[PDB]
């Protein structure tokens, strides 16, 4: 008899508040926890 | 005069104020779950007389 249970409940909710450049760092969430450097500088300028 | 993104705009007579606001919040909730189950039963019997 072999029994196995797997559960990976990983979630997030970034709060990024430039109107247009909001989407970038917030949607970069897939498999990229750390935000891009150049994208962060662009959002800072925006 | 009205300025939005280095562009000169016009405010009509009926609109009180139209100001771009940042107001950004996104949520991303991912779920992962797996379940395994296995069963095996060997049975053998022999009799000789």
């Amino acid at each position: 008899a072999a029994s196995g249970t797997q559960n990976n409940v990983l979630r997030g909710e970034p709060f990024i508040r430039g109107a247009g450049f909001i989407s970038g760092l917030s949607y970069l969430e897939l498999d990229n926890p750390a935000g891009n450097k150049r994208r962060y500088s662009a959002w800072a300028e925006s | 005069p009205h300025y939005i993104l280095n562009t000169r705009f016009r405010k009509p007579y009926n609109v009180e104020s139209y100001t771009p606001q940042t107001q950004g919040k996104y949520e991303f909730i991912l779920k992962e779950y797996e379940s395994y189950s296995d069963f095996e039963r060997n049975v053998t019997e022999k009799m000789a007389s």
